[PDB]
């Protein structure tokens, strides 16, 4: 009933459950937590970044994508390097063929088509990551989350990875509060740190623990880390 | 084509078909090599499944790979094959191209680099030979002596054995060579060879051959005989109460 | 989990478990078609049965035209008889431009065969849970009936019958043809053809028609057409007054 | 023009092969070798196509050479030619042809002959006493066709040559720069080294 | 026991935790990342006496600015130097100038990654993950003396100090206790050497260890016996009035 | 997958529809001149921008795609449905018939039952359109198989739905308005939302009418979406 | 083609098991011949013995094989063995030595156990053959893929049996005629029939041609092995 | 036939100071004897403080210019934001032609 | 999409057998018998016509199916697989042969060449051996009359006469006993008929039984005159008529 029923992804069990998915999906909930929250003007993601040992790197979990766009990852970290390199071709395709920035929206689309064809194909595996999606186009900003499933959803705000309950519950209620944050970006930051903070058995994150990115308005996707990042600890 | 995955690692980290290739060798005749002062000196065995054989014709353990260095094996003599001919091509593509024939330690990494590939290609298996590679560099006269096993690893020996009861003739060959005073001669070289192959052949009978490398190009088969000369001066002499 | 029980491979006694499975599947849809030739014609009659009252009972159907001359009328399950039904239109249409004549009867009906018996032996290619009968009346042959199942087996028929009461309805048309000597129904209308076929279908099946339970085909020289509820209404008032 | 000739006496094969190459108004070298050893007894000389030349010649060398060392065994000159022919009549036909014309010069052990084997780069294969490709035929051939006799020694052989190198030099109009001349017999392969200061 | 890249129910991929324990069993590379260099050692280990030690090749040079140590099985790593070598050599060709250590490393872990049957890409030519760790070491103009440990994950962490091998889980926590930003690097030298001696299954001498370093300004040099056994009787010696 | 059971039947194609069952309740209603389609949208977390996470796919210019499973298996059939639908106007000149659209998806889909290396579709899609001759409606399920209807519902609220088209095909034999499915489409997810509460949901509807939309398929926005959840809620209290 | 715990080769083994039951063939290496002896599995009154072949295979003028295993099988690799002796005339316009073409028909065996997923081979073979490097040679292959040089040896059903015997009455200083002889004697004693009859046989020699100084291939007809029979004592 | 090529006209000026440097074009485009264009700029800003003119064929000149600015943007994506320095744009910019060498 | 069972579906299992081979033999056991019988001028292939429901058109269903003008077969087994067996058969004796040389194969050729597509079938990837074992029966110039069966395996072997199927045991006895080398045509028809009344069940006529000869040339059977050197095809198949006349004098 569980049995031979999770070899691969190209077979269904008896429930109708694709369970090669569903592990993958597992992935990402003993990944480290990443948050993202958007307003009118603005869209924040704030990754924890998680270290192997004291002396190492916390290995960054934020991929630029475009001038006007990026994501957080959580789960297999190479998985996010073969997406988040799909949509830096997509979204440069977009704008050598058609002098057009790619919608985040249809960067959604195109991830989650991706993603199912890898949940469909005999000797392949599902991604094994979860990503969040900001960007700002023409129709403002956007945060999105994608699940290896090929399930993509928009978003004013969520969290994913280990513990991310906390995080995701602190943002249900601090809605009408962090989607009024316009043309301030540095109390959206503020913002989407404390709701990681929900989050954190952990520690208290530190200089090298942290890691934010912004797009918005007038505001190219810019990640901070270390030194810039201690102004919101 | 077909690809299905047969190296595949196990839980406690071994690859179980690499594994099974090793066994094959050990499974397979002795071949020893042990390297002098100016010579290296390879030696081989050979079974008793029967005794109406036809010797002309019948493939030596000892290959030539180009004129001045050779390639001895244990295990599967249809697997080696394969790597002889290819080994074979790499040497004369090196010359055509480098101006210059292999170094022993090149061709060394050739062959063992084709055998490592064998343990990574979906739909392939490994080769169930291990090689011992021996002779001089062009233009040098320094001794080389190298041995590649399936997993595609390879290294430099003084002396060493491959194949069934090598574990016996290692044990030999550790107590026996002296590194401050390697064999001195083409001829306590020899000697120090057909010792460390007696306790496992048995009778120097249809089974015990050698061949000797020199410098540039230089390398000899011995005949029956010749090896007789030192199976009756060892069994004689080291006998003694 | 036997394999010969999963991929077209031989099992112990020399069987071949998917195309028996592919068998079973013909039966699925519950329904009993028949055929026959007349004279100068060849009627198809298949049990219609619209279940669900949500359905739009002119898209249900089994019988099919292939080309101009050949119709096609399956017994198994819609998606399978659909996927035979777009193959043999291609084969019918790619056979006339390579050959100059329209694809006769038998020929499309051989080469469905084939390529059902290449499935039977190919492990990736699972059988068609199908029963194809093909008719026409040939240029050359006239009213024919072939008929091919998943095992790659095809041959031609007097008349034919299948589905769930296959062999009630075979032994009763078995039965007429035994007394009226000939092998074909002696009728120089079509329309007499059709109103035979579903009479003997009746007998047979212990059931009366309404319009809505039945679909016919007619194939005549150079067409094949399916009759319309109203066509079929007037077949069916016309055994009334008779039987 | 490139002057390829051989020459086959009664116990060898004499090769001879000019030493200039020339790229249009200069002549870079004066001492060219336009030859091969394919195995200890057989020998090649080619002339030719600038680039193609050599890697023709390089690429047959490491073919016999290989299956010199496959099979412990040397290959005759006969079998040798018929495998330079084969290559070169599968060459003319494809893409970007090898023009590439050679002289075969061996000793077949087995049989005690020696065996001179002309073939153009068309794949033309065929057994001499005595050839040449280019221009230097035009001469040659009628001077051997008088001068030649069967039965020679090796000695008499290098006297033929020196009278068909001295008639190339008063009649041809390029300056080829002498001749390399080798000798192929049972012992092998050995260069005259001093043909030119004669 | 169905597949290669397979999740498990945890979420992991089989073959990937599987290549790992490979690793644990290979012999012990350490690692120290310092502001005067970046230090690589590693355990020779031969398995006879009668193998020349020196013909173990467990630390290589990639380019003159990045060098590389390995651990696990040693074989698989023939082809990950051999396309980190074309990577650094074309990037230069490219560019004219030298590849950074991250980007290299990046590229290196990329080549880990094309592990599958026929596995859906673009394409995966390989049919397990390797078996073989490697600590990647090397200085460039921007982000200084670097240290990179790359799994056949394909995963890369940057480290100031890290072991893999069989004495790692030692190492490591050894490492911990010694590591601080001013080691220099005579004193990173000689804390390799004492590590490797606590973790070695033989006694350390200048044949069964090899130490290296990249300077920026002399590049990778590998430290040939001599100049080790130096550092060796020097460590018994610092170690002997304390 | 290629694979017959014992009794005739696809045992993968038949955990398919189990994936079908378990997904979010859609319908499709054919009226006197078009069809309406209609989608429960759960609301996960508030947090989900609404109106902004959309269901309904349209084909070409004139068909509309519904479907409930797995949402990627549906997004994949129409990427498929739309090459299908360039190929013939490519060809063909003429925008494609919703008949013959429907055996283009319903050969792709039936072709994904053949063969062991891939597994059926995790959907049942709902869709259809105006073309020149008549509105059309079909489902089509994993198995490859599709009928038209005059209505048509899947998903986990299938039965309580069914039963609701059920009931407006015997009281509405001649035939209803695209204004008034629209509405009756509004209620029949309302209704199916009753097999499906512990969650919140969104309603999303769309349509395809000669009159009313000049046989392009559009979206039911504003006024007409609202008055259409009136009616809705009315007939619930 | 995979392994087992012992490094064994699964297939191989199992397709020798497979040759272990096929009819005996066996080869004996003269100073002035080749003699090819095989028996065919238990037969029928009305099997044609006249246009009939299956054990005994010309693969070129100079070359002969005798064939344990599954005939069809070896009618694949027979037909490439052949080519490859052609491909071989034609390059160098001399004929293919015994040893090269068997190292390549070896090499193709060898490669259905080492990629492909195919199953080997089911046969092995009895290479007879004459070349001006060697002389008269007899070789053996089986699906391993390996092969070995032999004075006289058997392949098929009973081969211990038929080892036995050979060792004991073979001598290196045998003409032809003793080993047509021998290779009776031994199928004799081996058969898993009454007696040994005519029509159960097939038979070939490579000789030296009585008078030329050139190489002869004689497959002997169904009445020269009743011929062959008579003077050897066994009618 | 079809000629792949045409000729816009168009001169461009490079002068490199101490701490310096300038690019300069006419905003004149041309075809045979007439005016395509008075202000049709080709002397492009590609970031990096790099700034480019390919003159002669303009259909040749954009594709070249449009793959340098996204060579600048791939090697700011795959070596870790880092600034191309001239040299390494120059190097480059020579693969982008040898490229299409034939 | 595409092939995934690239390796072979018939393995040597530890005993030696191959399975899927062996089964494949059982498949031509429970087969409807057919025979073949070789006489000095010609040689007889028959079968018999298992119909099922005599509303089924048994003269549609070849059974004996002309190869070349020369050469004929017949199977038992598997139906289906005769059918694609016979049509490359047909195609390869053009390609192989025809178009090479310009005249039909001789038939142990043709028999080399079906042998070769059945053996092919047990050693590809993702395929199961023909369920049939063939008899061809074919003359050429320079060999005469000859016949041949073909095994699953792709083994072939020439016979004086024989019999394979359901009574293949029982049959393969009467012949046996009823074979000698001086028989005539007509004397072989008429062993065949008797061989094959042993096998049948029900009726036992013309309409149930197919037989085919390789006699002489029929010129008639040709289509064409003015070209002495064919005197057209040695393939006859019996008609229901002729097959009638010689039961009624058996």
């Amino acid at each position: 009933f569980r049995n031979n029923y999770d070899g691969d992804t190209v077979t269904f069990s008896p429930t109708g459950r694709l369970f090669q998915v569903e592990y993958a999906l597992e992935a990402i909930k003993q990944g480290s937590v990443t948050v993202g929250l958007r307003s009118n003007t603005h869209a924040v993601l704030v990754a924890l970044k998680r270290n192997a040992d004291e002396l190492s790197s916390y290995q960054k979990k934020i991929i630029k994508c475009d001038e006007h766009m990026g994501l957080s990852l959580a789960g297999l970290a190479p998985d996010a390097r073969v997406l988040s390199n799909y949509l830096r071709q997509q979204c440069n395709y977009s704008s050598l063929v058609f002098n057009r920035k790619l919608a985040v929206e249809r960067a959604g689309h195109l991830l989650c088509d991706k993603a199912q064809k890898n949940t469909q194909s005999y000797g392949g595996r599902p991604y094994g990551v979860g990503l969040l999606i900001i960007g700002y186009d023409k129709s403002g900003a956007h945060l999105l989350e994608f699940q290896p499933s090929g399930n993509v959803t928009e978003l004013y705000g969520t969290a994913i990875g280990a513990r991310s309950q906390g995080a995701k519950t602190y943002l249900e209620r601090t809605l009408d509060t962090f989607i009024k944050i316009d043309g301030n970006p540095d109390e959206l930051i503020k913002a989407g740190v404390e709701a990681i903070s929900q989050s954190l058995r952990d520690e208290s994150l530190t200089v090298d623990n942290l890691s934010i990115a912004i797009v918005g308005k007038d505001t190219p996707f810019t990640i901070y880390d270390g030194e810039a990042v201690a102004k919101y600890i | 084509g077909y690809d299905r995955a047969l190296s595949i690692f196990s839980p406690d980290g071994h690859i179980f078909q690499v594994e099974y290739a090793l066994e094959a060798v050990k499974r397979g005749t002795c071949a020893v090599g042990v390297k002098g002062k100016n010579c290296v000196v390879l030696g081989c065995e050979r079974r008793s499944t029967l005794k109406l054989q036809d010797t002309r014709i019948t493939p030596s353990k000892v290959s030539k790979i180009d004129s001045h260095v050779v390639l001895s094996f244990s295990g599967l003599n249809a697997d080696s094959r394969i790597l002889i001919e290819k080994a074979r091509v790499e040497a004369q593509s090196h010359r055509l191209t480098l101006e210059d024939p292999v170094t022993v330690e090149y061709l060394t990494r050739y062959v063992a680099g084709v055998q490592q590939r064998y343990t990574q290609s979906g739909g392939v298996r490994p080769f169930g030979v291990s090689t011992l590679i021996a002779g001089f560099d062009p233009r040098d006269d320094e001794p080389k002596l190298y041995q590649t096993e399936p997993s595609g690893i390879y290294s430099s020996w003084s002396a060493q054995t491959i194949g069934r009861n090598s574990k016996t003739v290692r044990e030999f060959l550790e107590k026996n060579y002296d590194r401050k005073e390697p064999p001195a001669t083409v001829e306590e070289c020899v000697k120090l060879t057909v010792r460390s192959l007696l306790e496992v052949v048995q009778t120097g009978a249809k089974n015990i051959e050698i061949t000797v490398v020199k410098p540039d190009s230089d390398i000899v088969a011995l005949s029956s005989e010749e090896i007789n000369q030192y199976v009756t001066q060892i069994e004689q002499e080291k006998q003694e109460q | 989990a036997g394999y010969d029980r999963h991929i077209t491979i031989f099992s112990p006694e020399g069987r071949l478990y998917q195309v028996e499975y592919a068998f079973k599947a013909t039966n699925q849809t519950n329904i009993n078609s028949l055929a026959v030739r007349g004279k100068d014609c060849t009627v198809v009659i298949s049990q219609k049965k619209v279940p669900d009252k949500l359905l739009d009972p002119t898209t249900v159907s089994y019988i099919f035209c292939i080309s101009r001359t050949i119709g096609m009328v399956v017994n198994g399950p819609i998606p399978d008889a659909r996927n035979a039904a777009l193959r043999a239109k291609a084969e019918a249409a790619e056979f006339r431009y390579k050959y100059g004549y329209d694809m006769p009867c038998d020929v499309l009906a051989k080469r469905m065969a084939n390529l059902s018996q290449i499935y039977t032996q190919r492990a990736y290619m699972r059988p068609l849970g199908v029963i194809l009968t093909f008719v026409s009346v040939d240029e050359e042959l006239g009213p024919s009936i072939y008929k091919t199942d998943p095992a790659g087996y095809y041959v031609g028929y007097k008349a034919t019958a299948t589905g769930p009461k296959q062999q009630e309805i075979t032994t009763n048309l078995e039965n007429h043809f035994k007394k009226s000597k000939i092998d074909h129904i002696n009728e120089e209308s079509w329309e007499k053809v059709v109103e035979f076929a579903i009479t003997h279908m009746i007998d047979a099946l212990g059931t009366e028609f309404s319009k809505n339970d039945l679909e016919v085909g007619v194939a005549t020289k150079d067409k094949f057409f399916t009759l319309s509820a109203e066509n079929i209404e007037e077949r069916l008032v016309a055994i009334a007054e008779q039987d | 023009m490139d002057i390829i000739l051989g020459i086959r006496v009664q116990d060898s094969v004499i090769l001879a092969s000019s030493k200039a190459v020339t790229r249009g108004i200069s002549v870079l070298k004066d001492s060219d070798d336009k030859t091969r050893q394919l195995s200890p007894h057989t020998l090649m000389s080619f002339a030719g196509e600038a680039g193609d030349t050599v890697q023709f010649a390089e690429y047959i060398q490491a073919n016999i050479q290989l299956y010199s060392i496959r099979e412990d065994y040397e290959l005759s000159p006969q079998a040798v030619s018929s495998f330079v022919r084969q290559e070169l009549a599968k060459s003319i036909r494809s893409r970007r042809p090898y023009q590439v014309n050679v002289l075969i010069g061996g000793y077949d052990k087995k049989k005690n002959k020696p065996e001179l084997y002309q073939i153009d780069y068309l794949g033309t294969k065929v057994e001499l006493p005595y050839g040449a490709h280019g221009y230097s035929g035009f001469y040659t051939f009628s001077l051997l066709d008088h001068h030649y006799r069967p039965d020679m020694t090796t000695e008499e052989g290098l006297d033929l040559l020196k009278l068909c190198v001295q008639e190339l030099e008063k009649r041809m109009p390029m300056d080829f720069k002498g001749v390399i001349v080798k000798i192929v017999d049972k012992d092998g392969i050995r260069q005259v080294d001093d043909f030119q200061a004669q | 026991d169905r597949g290669v890249s397979t999740f498990s129910p945890e979420g992991r991929l089989f073959q990937v935790e599987y290549s790992l324990e490979a690793i644990k069993l290979g012999s012990t590379a350490i690692g120290i990342a310092t502001k005067e260099g970046v230090v690589l050692g590693v355990e020779k280990r031969a398995t006879s006496p009668l193998l020349e030690s020196d013909s173990i090749e467990k630390i290589v040079e990639i380019d003159r600015h990045i060098g590389c140590a390995m651990s696990g099985l040693t074989a698989d790593a023939r082809s990950m130097i051999e396309h980190a070598r074309t990577a650094a050599v074309t990037h230069n060709l490219y560019y004219d100038e030298d590849i950074n250590v991250e980007s290299l490393t990046q590229s290196v872990c990329d080549l880990a990654l094309r592990f599958g049957e026929g596995a859906s890409g673009e394409e995966r030519l390989m049919s397990r993950p390797f078996g073989v760790a490697l600590l990647i070491a090397g200085h460039d103009a921007d982000d200084g003396y670097q240290l990179f440990h790359a799994e056949p994950s394909g995963t890369f962490y940057r480290y100031n100090a890290k072991a893999i091998g069989s004495g790692s889980e030692g190492a490591q926590a050894e490492l911990l206790n010694e590591w601080h930003s001013s080691l220099t690097l005579k004193e990173a030298e000689l804390l390799v050497l004492k590590i490797l001696k606590q973790v070695m299954e033989e006694k350390l001498d200048e044949n069964n260890a090899q130490l290296s370093c990249i300077t920026k300004q002399d590049g990778f040099k590998i430290y040939d016996n001599e100049k080790t056994a130096e550092l060796i009787k020097e460590l018994k010696e610092k170690e002997a009035a304390e | 997958n290629s694979v017959f059971s014992p009794d005739g039947r696809n045992f993968q194609v038949e955990y398919a529809v189990k994936a079908v069952e378990n997904g979010t309740t859609s319908i499709g209603i054919k009226c006197n001149d078009g069809v309406v389609f209609a989608v429960e949208k759960l609301i996960t977390s508030k947090l989900l921008v609404p109106q902004k996470n959309v269901k309904i796919q349209v084909v070409d210019r004139h068909i509309g795609c519904v479907y409930s499973g797995l949402i990627p298996d549906g997004r994949h059939l129409v990427n498929r449905g739309r090459e299908e639908a360039a190929s013939f106007k490519k060809l063909y000149k003429t925008p494609i018939p919703i008949p013959a659209f429907a055996d283009r998806l319903g050969q792709y889909v039936q072709a994904h039952t053949l063969y062991n290396s891939v597994r059926p579709f995790g959907v049942s899609t709902i869709f259809g359109g105006v073309d020149k001759n008549g509105a059309h409606l079909y489902m089509l399920e994993p198995s490859g198989s599709y009928w038209g209807y005059k209505g048509a519902a899947t998903g986990k609220g299938r039965q309580s739905a069914k039963a609701e088209l059920e009931k407006l095909v015997d009281h509405h034999p001649e035939g209803l308005s695209a204004r008034e499915a629209v509405k009756q489409a509004a209620k029949i997810i309302y209704l199916a939302h009753e097999d499906n509460k512990e969650k919140d949901f969104e309603l999303e509807i769309s349509w395809c009418s000669l009159s009313e939309t000049n046989g392009l398929h559009k979206f039911v926005k504003g006024d007409l979406l609202q008055e259409a959840i009136d009616f809705a809620q009315k007939e619930i209290n | 083609t995979i392994f087992s715990p012992e490094g064994r080769l699964y297939q191989v083994e199992y397709a020798l098991e497979s040759i272990s039951h096929a009819g005996t063939a066996i080869g004996i290496m003269a100073s002035d011949g080749i003699v090819l002896a095989a028996e065919r599995k238990v037969t029928s009154t009305l099997l044609e013995q006249d246009t009939s072949t299956e054990k005994l295979y010309k693969l070129n003028d100079k070359i002969a094989v005798a064939v344990a295993g599954l005939t069809a099988d070896a009618e694949i690799l027979i037909n490439t063995a052949r080519i490859h002796a052609q491909n071989y005339l034609k390059t160098y316009n001399e004929d293919i030595p015994v040893e090269i073409l068997v190292r390549r028909l070896s090499d193709i065996k060898q490669g259905y156990t080492q990629h492909g997923g195919l199953r080997p081979f089911g046969v092995s073979f009895i290479y007879a053959g004459y070349d001006d490097r060697y002389g008269y040679q007899l070789y053996t292959s089986n699906p391993s893929g390996n092969y070995t040089g032999w004075k006289a040896i058997s392949v098929g059903a009973n081969t211990s049996a038929a080892q036995t015997l050979l060792q004991m009455d073979y001598k290196d200083d045998m003409k032809v005629d003793d080993a047509i002889e021998l290779a009776l004697k031994t199928l004799s004693k081996t058969t898993d029939s009454s007696a040994l009859t005519y029509d159960r046989l097939e038979f070939a020699t490579i000789r030296k041609g009585a008078n030329d100084g050139e190489v002869y291939q004689k497959i002997f007809k169904p009445q020269e092995i009743k011929d062959i029979l008579v003077k050897t004592g066994i009618t | 036939q079809f000629n792949p090529y045409g000729d816009n006209g168009g001169t461009i000026l490079g002068i490199a100071g101490e701490d310096f440097a300038v690019l300069a074009g006419d905003t004149r485009n041309i075809t045979d004897y007439s005016i395509n264009s008075r202000y049709e700029p080709k002397v492009f800003d590609c970031g990096d403080n790099i700034v480019m003119s390919a003159n002669g064929f303009a259909a040749d000149g954009d594709a070249l210019v449009k793959r340098f600015k996204n060579s600048v943007k791939w090697y700011h994506f795959d070596h870790n934001d880092k600034k191309l320095s001239i040299n390494s744009a120059a190097r480059n910019i020579q693969h982008l032609l040898y490229g299409k060498r034939f | 999409m595409t092939d995934r069972y690239s390796f072979s579906l018939t393995t040597f299992s530890p005993s030696g057998k191959l399975g899927q081979i062996d089964y494949a033999l059982t498949a031509v056991k429970q087969g409807v018998t057919s025979l073949g019988i070789k006489a000095t001028n010609g040689v007889v292939i028959a079968t018999e016509k298992k119909s099922s429901s005599p509303l089924a058109m048994s003269e549609t269903l070849s059974k004996v199916s002309l190869l070349t003008p020369d050469i004929g077969a017949v199977y038992s087994g598997m139906g289906p697989d005769y059918r694609v067996l016979v049509d490359k058969s047909r195609k390869v004796a053009h390609t192989s042969y025809k178009r090479i040389y310009g005249e039909y194969p001789p038939t142990k050729l043709l028999v080399s060449e079906v042998a070769k597509i059945m053996q092919e079938a047990t050693q590809s990837g993702g395929v199961r051996p023909f369920g049939v074992s063939l008899l061809i029966a074919g003359h050429d110039e320079f060999n005469g009359f000859s016949l041949y069966q073909v095994d699953p395996s792709g083994s072939y072997f020439p016979w004086k006469a024989t019999a394979i199927g359901k009574g293949s045991v029982a049959a393969k006895t009467f012949l046996e006993k009823r074979w000698n080398d001086e028989l005539e045509l007509e004397d072989a028809i008429h062993i065949a008929l008797l061989t094959l009344k042993e096998s049948v069940e029900g009726e036992f006529n013309g309409d149930t039984i197919e037989l085919a000869i390789i006699g002489d040339e029929n010129p008639d059977l040709l289509g064409y005159t003015g070209i002495p050197t064919d005197k057209g095809p040695r393939f006859r198949k019996l008609t229901s008529q002729e097959i009638n006349d010689r039961l009624e004098a058996l």
